[PDB]
């Protein structure tokens, strides 16, 4: 039965695939501190 | 007099206070600029010296003279000289609240 192991060992390693393509820790990391810099006072006349 | 010239400033101290450095390094000329006019403010009074008439006087045979630049000094006075930078202020400090209001808002936002 070549064919079906065939077909079910590579629907099984595509099933292994999109298992591990959702294994991921997603980190929020995302500083804000680029906000301590972002405002800018308003320019006077000189 | 020797009012708004001699014994009158602006507050600098609340100035300091607000401009962030090089961002406003140009106070460190408005500082010292007005300080260049306080600085001829120290000199230049309204009367430096009052003229002895009596002493002229004494010292001349004839007092006409005296009395007649006595009365020629009294006839002139020298009103406070025109001005033509208040409408340019004005327009500035206009524009200056203009800009204020919409970085209030911009703030406030």
């Amino acid at each position: 039965p070549w064919i079906m192991v065939f077909l079910v060992s590579m629907a099984l390693l595509w099933a292994i695939m999109t298992m591990v393509f959702f294994l991921y820790q997603p980190r929020s990391v995302s500083s804000a501190k680029g906000f301590s810099d972002r405002t800018v006072y308003l320019n006077w006349k000189w | 007099a020797s009012k708004r010239i001699a014994r009158s400033s602006i507050d600098w101290a609340k100035m300091a206070e607000s401009v962030p450095e090089s961002q406003k390094a140009m106070y460190n000329q408005f500082k010292a600029k007005s300080d260049g006019y306080i600085r001829k403010a120290l000199s230049y009074p309204e009367q430096p010296s009052p003229i002895n008439w009596e002493h002229y006087r004494k010292s001349l045979t004839n007092p006409a003279m005296v009395d007649a630049f006595k009365k020629q000094y009294e006839a002139l006075k020298v009103p406070y000289p025109e001005d033509k930078v208040s409408s340019q202020i004005d327009a500035q400090e206009a524009e200056a609240k203009k800009e204020i209001t919409k970085f209030i808002q911009e703030s406030r936002g």
